[PDB]
């Protein structure tokens, strides 16, 4: 009597309506995640989980440091980040002997890439911090902005036009002990520890972005970590919609099928939340040096510098905080720069204890954080991570009646256990469990299930009875590019029809998106169809041409044609699409070379594509 | 984000364009209308000028026009990709899961969808029209009332490229099973092979009599089945498939199949069980078989046997046996997982790689036609049946036309409406007489059928009420006849109609998913009429010529465009202003008012007095 | 140069060069004789692999491919199948990524062309890669070709077709005069000692980057790499704490219990617009002059109501300024009658500044800006109030609200273009799915409420871009068609921004709302906590005796909405798309069991019983468009109360569905922390009222079905 759509599952089983429970579908407009106590947490957390791990004192930085690694076994099932170094490499170890030259293909293969690659690689990426400017920019202009400091500051071999090249000359300058930035003319003098502190930044408007100095050995650790990903069956990266679809279809068939009736088989579906915490940059440069046996040398340290400067990387604390008096109705916004030496009575409970705990670390008003990793840029090497603890899982490792396999992508996992009986079951889940926990891997408790096997999902991709219902994506804009119309129609589409493709977009939701590009398309450009009734000041001249026009459907849409595209027919071009029907006079003098208008996407030439004022 | 807005708001302005000089001395200096296409204005930092869409459009429509060369052949690459497309054809749909950029329709979440493009390739135009024409139409006839006169209406009422088709399939010797189908249906000689399971069975030699037997399937059911007995000798022919097969009492012996691909060669194996009639594949039968066409009509055994079969035969090769094989020139086994071997074989099935091919036959026969279209020759066997028409649909070299009364729901929505107003008008004398004595029977007419499809079936109960209303109101009036408004309201009261009160100021009619709208007084885009030259247009495609019939009201009152209501004609200051199609119903029996009915006319309209009722 | 590989090498080989440099990130443009090369590499490799297959006997047959090519796919697939070859044919594993592999031969072969001589290129290949078993393939414009063992897989046709198209390709270079450049590009690729040393400050970091135990990077270089495990793992597991471990809690039926609801002073209503109790003037017509004009659109609907009286307050702004607000609507009354009474009205009017204008929006409560040292010494300056919102107590209006957002309305809410026309049989079926549910919900509220939003936020965005510095006025307004076919023009209220000067996305303009109604706030008063309630007016409304006048009420409030806030309600359009999106996925999801398209009796059958709703007789069913409609309002609901909270909530409830899912098919689950996952969704019910209500039809749901 009352609305009720949750009841819909008491007989649909759920797995056929998930995407009820998906409430957006799109980015949603108050960005809640990002600021400065969030940056607080996670260093107090980060630092917290490694409460047993060494203390030090940095010599270049100046910085409190903490080693957790090879600590004290946890001994309860709280997060701990005492990860051994030895029970790392013998994972490694077997995870070679399982997939045997893994990492020689890999690195051979990569070498090339890491001595072909060009600077301008290094434009394409996402927001990056500006140590020049000291704020987040654009990646072409920081690059800019780099090269002209170098070049002022005598460091020009990057003009060669290579990415170890402009490695190099990064080198050469955080070896210098100082060096000058012009702003216009300001002249600032940045010493050694200041240089240095400023290049280990990771800014917070991948929620972190580093700095200029570290992208380039980030993108070849990433780069092998992916040639070594692509070898290994259980990695769910970088494969895209289909791949991954049939990974969970074989791996169930190879560990259910092949098993007697007798066994028993269980699947247990957990999700890695903070997954950074208990990962430590040290344990990544052993991995690598692992990889990298018998390898020529410079390839190493081009390598390994990348978790060897992570491990001293610096995080930036937000924008700073805002204080309002309400008394006198006065607002006040107070920097980061100036929070480690400030009254702590302004702010509330919990906000004073977390500055309590993170006090001892803010250098030049930037934290030390050297335990634990940052969201989304070494995320194929814990991949590699999660499917060597898979590969550990085997008949001959495991040395036991049960066995297990399963699925890891970092952000998700699926393992499926098999065993003659349920204690047999309860103990090769505890094994995983304490086996995963020893690398630092953590599983949470709270957010996993056990269910027999056949249900179960992995990154979205629902799987049931050999059915898979991937909910990994959005839906994008469908809407004006605003280039031009030909330009703008071929983009759309395109990018309807790639989306049918991969992501798995209905036909009649794309029927659906098509209409409502149409209309936005008219609206946008006022081409209305001209029967449409209608009215504005471009459906006069567009009027004319519906009565001139011998065959209406050879009009383009932009011309106020009838739109022909639909499920069929969507990759040919607009204009290739109406050729034969376009009326002789029209086509001459729609595609006349000598129009004054003209002096990616695939699209004609025709004089609907101009260049906006 | 910021682009579309940005270019929103830039194309509002008067002259957001930027164009080269030189347009200053070649185009007017503005429009027809007076309005400017350029400004003065120079582009900063260039010496481009400031000029507007709206000089877009002008050389669109009336610019200096020139040769169209260079273009056809740069452009090789989409060409060709609209040529597949276009020339390509389609099949059935399955729900379970060149070939580079059509991956959407082929593939999708779970179902898998087939296609073969084009190019410039295969047979020539007269007889790939011939064979679509003949498939839709016999595609059609199987689920009419009665298949056999239904399919002759629509063969004698058609034609194909402008030439009638009853002359191109007495003067071709195409063959096809859709056309063979026709020409027995027509009574003329068809080819003596008969064809079957998607394949044409020629006779070569041997030769078997028929026995009814009842066998019991491996899912326990009992069929009853007209078994061969006495060896025989068949080739099976087709395009991409070419065996030839042995048979013998209830026993296969030989089977060589010839196939492009392993689809190919598989459904003629499996078509090759099928027709062996063997007791291992009676055994093998799975569940329920209860396989009908688009008439739900129940087939014989035999094709639903063949149907369960070809929706799969993994559970039933591994049961036929095991059987030793010889290595020989040309020859190459069938493994039971539908792969070739060179050691093995499956049995009584081989496959060879040139087969039997080439020489054809010149043959025709004389045959039956039974009551669902069925051919049946004198021996007894199956010759043709729709059950057996292929679903492969593609495109027309030269324009065809269907002017019967089921094939207008085929060239799309527009289409049906410009067909049944086009039936309306060509029948306009016989459907006056119908409506003006025993109307009753005209809106029960089955060639109206194709209109309730695309009025919603939301509101097609409520338009047929209100249409009824107001026809019976024009009856009943007299003295205001307006051909238009019939030919134009008719189709709507095709549905049981049910009393309502609204007062429809317009109907809408879904076309390609977007609703046009069709108003009840004067023109629409939908439907258009011009008194000047007294021509119907219907989308903008002709629907035909009108001719006013012995009863018309020249001179203002118009009874049939507000329900319960009759219109005066020009409006007349004098009476109490503009009203609302909503205040109306207030109004008492015989009372005027100056009723604002619609675009930016009055009409003055009195209410009236008695009431119009409908069955 | 490009314009010359691209006509002359056919689409598919210059697709695949694309996205293979694609995968390794050279742009084309700036990188020429690199593209032609690696054209011509792609284009040897094929036709060494063109035209050529295996028979069923073994024997070379050309019309299985004999030649399967590794190079012309991505390195995933080509890896893949490489893995797969040798697995099957145990052949030793290849270092690198072959160009071509032989079937007949069952063997990895590379294919190799350069400007140079042959044999300088071969030795340098086969230096650099052939240490086992391997053979290469080496090919130059030249017309010297020479190969591994002096073996050819290729006869002599293909070896002589091959030669032709390179020669005719060079006398192509040689006469578009650049074969001069094609030949000097090519220099071997010199492979000079590469160094990279860490010194400095860097060896410093490095020496600082070890795990316990170790003093420099070398040390632990040299330690890994005479590493060899031995039964570390199994140590350090039987000395691991037995305490830890992840035991599995037999779930049964009976353990589950509803969600733990707060409590505290109901909820309170806080959507940009009224949902259920709005109110439309409405203009059947409009055919006036000047049609298309927002603000003769709103004068005319106005002009279309006579009931106006004096403005009082009944339902007050307990924590704000009453009287400003009826201020600032008798100035909006006024204003209006002074535009009636000009002649040229411009395209729209902006209010003067008045202090209640000011009031209203807020301008002169804005606190002022000053740096941190000129205020430090205040009593009561603290940091900004980043409090937990106090727990609300679930309240029934939300469940009425939604309960009218499903019903059936009477107008066509969206309008939708036209597309191509259907042939493949999938797309009739797709048109087919979409005509049914657009059928189904283009009549429903939901619609109504998407056209409201986005014209409202369309017009709002418009006139801050516009004017930055004027208090304009904005009707709110939307168009529909009746059931008869008549375009509605309806008016719900008014808007007024306030200053928008505007710099970043997320500022945030401070508008005043003023929502006509019909609803008594007396009856419910804690839904109405944020609004000020005024009796401008009496209607006169119909009724079994007669016309009856009843108060007509006007809810008016201050509000504020940011850019990206205002572009959200601005593409509120793809709840439809959502909607479909999952009503199509449950289509599919029952037809893949039953292996049929099943949509035909998923609509038109009608026997079909969805649960849906819940009455005092027990649960309740409805139709497939009850389903479509339900949901499609559940996701405009969802759009609308755009809040972290709901995503949190179910995203933490999904999980607990699935499990319930797993129980009911008697997959015997087990949780390993049934009451953390309990705690991690409860935490999620604080204050808003649409979360509270998901919650309790999960609770509904978990008495229903483990019954």
């Amino acid at each position: 009597m009352d609305v009720n759509p949750t009841l819909l599952f008491l007989k649909v089983p759920v797995q056929n309506a998930i995407s009820t429970t998906f409430p957006y579908t799109g980015d949603p407009p108050y960005s809640h995640g990002t600021g400065t106590g969030y940056t607080m947490d996670t260093v107090n957390r980060t630092h917290k989980y490694s409460e047993k791990g060494k203390w030090t004192t940095n010599t270049e930085t100046g910085a409190p440091q903490l080693n957790p690694i090879d600590g004290p076994l946890p001994e309860d099932n709280e997060p701990s980040g005492y990860a051994q170094t030895d029970c790392v490499l013998e994972a490694m170890a077997f995870l070679e002997e399982s997939h045997p030259g893994i990492f020689e293909n890999s690195c051979l293969e990569t070498m090339e890439i890491v001595q072909q690659t060009r600077v301008d690689k290094l434009t394409q990426g996402r927001q990056t911090y500006d140590w020049t400017l000291n704020r987040n920019q654009p990646a072409a202009t920081a690059l800019a902005n780099t090269i002209e400091v170098f070049r002022s500051n005598g460091l020009t071999a990057n003009e060669s036009g290579r990415l170890i090249d402009f490695l190099k000359d990064v080198m050469d300058s955080m070896d210098k002990e100082e060096m000058e930035i012009t702003t216009h003319k300001k002249k600032q003098r940045l010493n050694k520890r200041s240089y240095l502190i400023r290049a280990l930044t990771l800014n917070t408007m991948a929620i972190a972005t580093p700095g200029m100095q570290i992208r380039g050995f980030v993108y070849f650790v990433e780069a092998l970590a992916r040639s070594i990903c692509e070898k290994l069956e259980q990695s769910g990266l970088p494969v895209g919609g289909n791949e991954k679809k049939a990974k969970l279809a074989n791996v169930v068939r190879k560990m259910m099928t092949n098993s007697q009736d007798t066994e028993l088989s269980f699947t247990i579906t957990g999700d890695n939340t903070k997954w950074n915490e208990n990962q430590n940059p040290r344990m990544f440069l052993a991995m690598i040096t692992y990889i990298t046996r018998n390898q020529p040398e410079w390839f190493r340290n081009v390598l390994s510098i990348a978790p060897i400067m992570f491990s001293n990387k610096m995080a930036r604390l937000g924008k700073g905080y805002m204080f309002e008096s309400k008394s006198m109705k006065l607002r006040t916004q107070v920097p980061a720069e100036m929070l480690a030496n400030i009254d702590l009575k302004y702010f509330n409970k919990s906000t004073r204890e977390k500055i309590e705990k993170i006090r001892p670390l803010l250098i030049d008003g930037t934290a030390s954080l050297s335990p634990g990793m940052m969201m989304g840029m070494f995320n194929m090497l814990s991949t590699v991570l999660g499917v060597s603890i898979l590969n550990l899982g085997q008949k001959k490792y495991t040395k036991t009646t049960y066995w297990w396999d399963g699925l890891q992508s970092s952000d998700d996992f699926a393992l499926i256990v098999n065993a003659p009986n349920h204690e047999g079951i309860q103990a090769g889940v505890d094994r995983f469990y304490r086996t995963c926990k020893l690398v630092g891997i953590n599983m949470s408790k709270k957010k996993s299930y056990i269910n027999r096997t056949g249900t179960f999902e992995f990154t979205s991709f629902f799987y049931r009875y050999g059915f898979v219902a991937n909910f990994s994506m959005e839906l994008p804009s469908f809407g004006v590019s605003g280039i031009n119309e030909s330009a703008d129609m071929s983009v759309g589409v395109t990018v309807i029809k790639n989306n049918m493709i991969n992501n798995d977009l209905g036909p009649a939701t794309a029927q659906m998106a098509l209409q409502l590009f149409i209309k936005d398309y008219r609206y946008t450009y006022r081409c209305h169809r001209g029967d449409t009734q209608i009215q504005t000041r471009r459906a006069f001249e567009l009027g004319k041409l519906w009565e001139q026009t011998r065959s209406k459907a050879g009009l383009l849409v932009s011309d106020g044609g009838p739109n022909l595209y639909n499920i069929r027919n969507l990759h040919i071009p607009e204009v290739c699409l109406k050729w034969e029907l376009m009326d002789e006079d029209y086509q001459g003098r729609l595609c006349n070379p000598m129009n004054p208008f003209v002096s990616e996407y695939d699209a004609v030439a025709t004089t609907h594509s101009w260049i906006p004022k | 984000k910021n682009p579309a807005l940005r270019m929103k708001w830039m194309m509002a302005m008067k002259y957001p364009i930027t164009a080269d000089k030189r347009i200053m001395e070649m185009i007017p200096e503005r429009n027809e209308q007076r309005q400017t296409l350029w400004s003065k204005t120079n582009d900063a930092g260039s010496d481009r000028v400031m000029v507007s869409p709206l000089a877009v459009t002008w050389w669109n429509r009336n610019g200096p026009t020139t040769s169209t060369v260079h273009y056809p052949k740069v452009y090789k690459t989409y060409f060709e990709k609209v040529e597949r497309l276009k020339h390509g054809t389609f099949g059935p749909v399955h729900f379970r899961n060149v070939y580079i950029e059509v991956l959407h329709l082929t593939q999708g979440t779970c179902w898998e969808q087939m296609y073969t493009p084009g190019g410039e390739v295969r047979n020539d135009d007269v007889d790939q029209s011939l064979i679509i024409a003949a498939r839709n139409i016999v595609r059609r006839a199987t689920v009419s009332a009665d298949p056999l006169a239904s399919l002759l209406e629509m063969c004698h009422s058609t034609q194909i490229g402008g030439v009638r088709m009853v002359d191109i399939l007495r003067q071709n010797p195409t063959e096809e099973q859709a056309v063979d189908i026709c020409k027995a249906a027509m009574g003329l000689r068809i080819s003596s092979s008969f064809s079957f399971g998607g394949f044409t069975f020629k006779r070569t030699s041997g030769s078997s009599v028929k026995r009814e037997e009842e066998v019991l399937t491996g899912n326990l059911q009992t069929l009853k089945i007209r078994v061969h007995e006495g060896y025989e000798e068949f080739t099976m022919v087709g395009r991409r498939a070419t065996a030839i097969l042995r048979k013998a009492t209830r026993r296969l012996i030989q089977l060589i199949v010839s196939g492009k691909d392993e689809q190919s060669i598989a459904e003629a194996i499996i078509v090759a069980m099928v027709f062996s009639q063997e007791d291992c594949m009676i055994k093998a039968v799975r569940g329920d078989l209860n396989f009908v066409n688009r008439a739900n009509q129940r087939l014989n055994p035999m094709h639903q046997l063949l149907r369960h079969f070809q929706k799969d035969a993994k559970v039933l090769f591994q049961n036929w046996g095991i059987e030793p094989i010889d290595n020989v020139m040309g020859m190459i086994g069938i493994l039971p997982d539908m792969t070739p071997s060179t050691e093995m074989s499956l049995r009584g099935v081989r496959v060879s790689k040139m087969g039997v091919d080439e020489y054809s036959s010149t043959e025709r026969v004389v045959v039956s036609i039974d009551r669902f279209l069925r051919v049946r020759d004198q021996r007894g066997n199956v010759l043709l049946s729709p059950e057996e028409v292929s679903e492969t649909q593609g495109t027309e070299k030269l324009t065809i036309t269907y002017s019967s009364s089921m094939m207008w729901e085929i060239n799309g929505p527009e289409s049906v409406l410009v067909n049944t107003y086009q039936w309306i008008i060509r029948n306009w004398e016989n459907v006056k007489i119908q409506w003006s004595q025993d109307p009753t029977m005209l809106y029960n007419k089955m060639e109206f059928e194709p209109f309730q499809s695309l009025v919603p079936k939301a509101a097609r109960g409520q338009y047929s009420g209100f249409v009824r209303v107001l026809f019976q109101q024009m009856r009943d009036v007299l003295g205001t006849f307006d051909t238009v408004q019939i030919i134009k309201l008719l189709p709507f009261a095709a549905a049981p109609p049910e009393q309502s009160r609204m007062q429809f100021s317009s109907l809408t009619v879904n076309v390609r998913g977007s609703g046009m709208r069709i108003v009840v007084r004067g023109n629409s885009p939908v439907f258009n009429y011009n008194k000047a030259t007294k021509r119907l247009t219907v989308l903008g495609k002709d629907a035909g010529a009108l001719m006013e019939d012995p009863d018309e009201g020249t001179a203002g009152v118009e009874s049939a465009v507000l329900r319960g209501f009759l219109i005066l004609g020009k409006e007349n200051k004098r009476y109490g202003p503009a009203l609302s199609i909503n205040e109306l119903s207030n109004l008492a029996k015989g009372e005027k008012a100056n009723v604002l009915i619609g675009q930016g006319d009055v009409v003055l309209v009195m209410k009236r007095k008695r009431d119009s009722s409908i069955l | 140069m490009e314009d010359f590989v691209r006509q002359c090498f056919n689409p598919m080989i210059v697709e695949l060069a694309e996205k293979a440099m694609k995968e390794y990130g050279e742009d084309p443009k700036i990188e020429t004789n690199k593209f032609a090369s690696i054209c011509t590499h792609l284009e040897v490799c094929f036709m060494y692999s063109d035209f050529h297959f295996i028979d069923e006997r073994g024997e070379s047959t050309i019309i299985k491919h004999r030649f399967e090519i590794i190079e012309g796919r991505d390195r995933t697939m080509a890896w893949t199948v490489v893995n797969s070859i040798c697995n099957t044919t145990g052949v030793e594993k290849p270092k690198f990524l072959p160009d071509l592999y032989d079937y007949k031969e069952n063997r990895f072969i590379e294919i190799g062309v350069t400007r140079r001589e042959v044999h300088i290129y071969y030795l340098e290949k086969a230096n650099k890669i052939k240490s086992e078993k391997t053979h290469i393939h080496i090919f130059s414009f030249t017309g010297e070709e020479m190969a591994t063992k002096a073996d050819y897989t290729l006869d002599e046709e293909s070896r002589a077709r091959i030669k032709t198209r390179l020669f005719t390709i060079r006398q192509e270079m040689a006469s578009r005069g650049l074969w001069d450049s094609f030949r000097q590009s090519e220099r071997g690729e010199e492979t000079i000692e590469e160094r990279f040393e860490i010194t400095g400050t860097m060896r410093r970091l490095a020496d600082q980057s070890l795990p316990p135990n170790f003093s420099s990077l070398e040390n632990f270089r040299a330690y890994v790499d005479g590493f060899e495990p031995n039964g570390c793992i199994e140590g350090k597991l039987s000395q691991m704490s037995k305490e830890v471990n992840a035991r599995i809690e037999p779930f049964l039926r009976t353990t589950p219990r509803p969600l733990r609801l707060p409590d505290g002073p109901p909820c309170s209503q806080r959507s940009k617009f009224l949902l259920m109790d709005a109110l439309k003037l409405s203009i059947e017509d409009p055919s006036h002059e000047g049609e298309g004009i927002p603000l003769y659109d709103a004068i005319k609907c106005m002009k279309t109501f006579f009931g106006w009286k004096e403005p009082n307050i009944i339902k007050p702004h307990e924590k704000g300024i009453n009287p400003n607000y009826l201020l600032t609507w008798k100035q909006v009354l006024a204003e209006l009658q002074d535009i009636k009474n000009e002649e040229k009205i411009p395209r729209t009017k902006n209010m003067k500044k008045t202090s209640q204008l000011k009031w209203a929006l807020g301008e002169n409560m804005a606190p002022e800006k000053v740096d941190f040292e000129d205020c430090k010494d205040v009593n009561d300056l603290k940091q900004y109030d980043s409090d937990e919102p106090e727990p609300r107590s679930l309240a029934c209006w939300i469940q009425s609200e939604f309960n009218k957002a499903c019903e059936l309305t009477d107008s066509s809410w969206v309008e939708l273009d036209e597309i191509g026309e259907d042939v493949a049989p999938i797309e009739h079926i797709a048109s087919m799915r979409r005509n049914y549910f657009t059928a189904e919900v283009s009549h429903c509220r939901a619609t109504e409420y998407i056209m409201k939003g986005v014209y409202i936020n369309t017009a709002l965005l418009n006139a801050s871009c516009a004017a930055m510095d004027d208090f304009q006025l904005i009707p709110m307004i939307s168009k529909c068609i009746t059931k008869e076919g008549r375009r509605k023009t309806n008016l719900y209220g008014f808007i007024i921004k306030g200053r928008s000067h505007l710099r970043n996305d997320t500022d945030v303009v401070n508008f005043v709302s003023m929502e006509f109604s019909l609803t008594d706030p007396r009856l419910e008063p804690h839904k109405w906590e944020k609004y000020c309630v005024l009796e401008i007016g009496d209607m006169l409304l119909r009724t079994a005796v007669g016309q009856v006048s009843r108060p007509m009420f006007l809810y008016v409030r201050t509000n504020g909405t940011s850019k990206i806030k205002m572009k959200w309600g601005m593409e509120m359009r793809r709840c439809l798309l959502q909607s479909l999106q999952q009503i199509e996925s449950m289509i599919e999801a029952e037809s893949s069991v039953k292996e049929k398209d099943l949509t035909k009796e998923f609509f038109e059958n009608k026997s079909e019983t969805w649960p849906i709703g819940e009455s005092p007789k027990g649960v309740e069913e409805g139709s497939i468009g009850k389903v479509c409609r339900t949901l499609l309002a559940k996701s405009v609901f969802n759009s609308l109360y755009a809040s972290p909270q709901l995503e949190g909530f179910s995203a933490e409830s999904r999980k607990l569905l699935l499990i319930v899912q797993a129980l009911r098919d008697n997959l015997e689950p087990g949780t390993f922390d049934l009451e953390g996952l309990y705690e991690a969704i409860e935490e999620c019910l604080i204050n808003d009222p649409w979360v509270l209500l998901n919650a309790s039809w999960f609770n509904s749901f978990l008495t229903h079905a483990l019954r």
